[PDB]
């Protein structure tokens, strides 16, 4: 999260830290059992950590529950992002207490201008590396579609949403895939893509979650 | 050393935060960056000893 700042101890007590020997993306937890993340975040094992504030520091409340079943969505495009998105069955359930609990589905699409807040382990820099222990938050408002395609001709499906600054300085970032973006409470998006991290006129590209209800619905039903 | 070893390391726009390593030419070792998750160029291996074999 490039221009955000220190979210407060376990604030946002939805998101998690995906781990393979080290944080790689985030995530949300929708329920006890299931985690929402990013398409091009899948490995074929993740551990999955809730309740983390700092990444390097066992604090106490942290969960670490293996991903028993890892279901990225079956068209989903490498080489257009369209349809980024999967869904992490945890090995056991996520005991709900106050820093760790789920995130509604959305009920409706993203409404421009709508404030959102987004959450991350990213890279905080530009340009360059600074990855941080701390969890970090941003503010930032949906942008219209004229925007987003005009940021990035051709490249936007009716899937995807921008969210952030024509103006630069402020963006998710490498590490930040996967993780929450927030509306109202609901969770709008998940961090897919973008060109550079908080370049003007780049703001980030979001999964629009909205058009993936019946598919994380029928996925978690077939897999329960 | 096929030419692929010259280029620079390649984060590409996804958003990841995947370890992987790249053949630094001038320093003349393998070495690690970070990788987005798509649109790997070639100069982008999933271990130290790949890099090291190839480049
Ligand atoms: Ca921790």
């Amino acid at each position: 999260i490039v221009g955000g700042y220190n979210c407060e101890e376990n604030s946002v007590p939805y998101q998690v830290s995906l781990n393979s020997g080290y944080h790689f993306c985030g995530g949300s937890l929708i329920n006890e059992q299931w985690v929402v993340s990013a398409g091009h975040c899948y490995k074929s094992r993740i551990q999955v950590r809730l309740g983390e504030h700092n990444i390097e520091v066992l604090e106490g409340n942290e969960q670490f529950i293996n991903a028993a079943k890892i279901i990225r969505h079956p068209q989903y495009d490498r080489d257009t992002l369209n349809n980024d998105i999967m869904l992490i069955k945890l090995s056991s359930r996520a005991v709900i207490n106050a820093h760790v609990s789920t995130i509604s589905l959305p009920t409706a699409p993203p409404a421009t201008g709508t404030k959102c807040l987004i959450s991350g382990w990213g890279n905080t820099a530009s340009s360059g590396a600074d990855y941080p222990d701390e969890l970090q938050c941003l503010d930032a408002p949906v942008l219209s579609q004229a925007k987003c395609e005009a940021s990035y001709p051709g490249k936007i499906t009716s899937n995807m949403f921008c969210v952030g600054f024509l103006e630069g300085g402020k963006d998710s970032c490498q590490g930040d895939a996967g993780g929450p973006v927030v509306c109202n409470g609901q969770l709008q998006g998940v961090v897919s893509w973008g060109d550079g991290c908080a370049q003007k006129n780049k703001p980030g590209v979001y999964t629009k979650v909205y058009n993936y209800v019946k598919w994380i619905k029928n996925t978690i039903a077939a897999n329960s | 050393r096929p030419d692929f070893c010259l280029e620079p390391p390649y984060t590409g726009p996804c958003k990841a935060r995947i370890i992987r390593y790249f053949y630094n030419a001038k320093a003349g070792l393998c070495q690690t960056f970070v990788y987005g998750g798509c649109r790997a160029k070639r100069n982008n291996f999933k271990s130290a000893e790949d890099c090291m074999r190839t480049c």
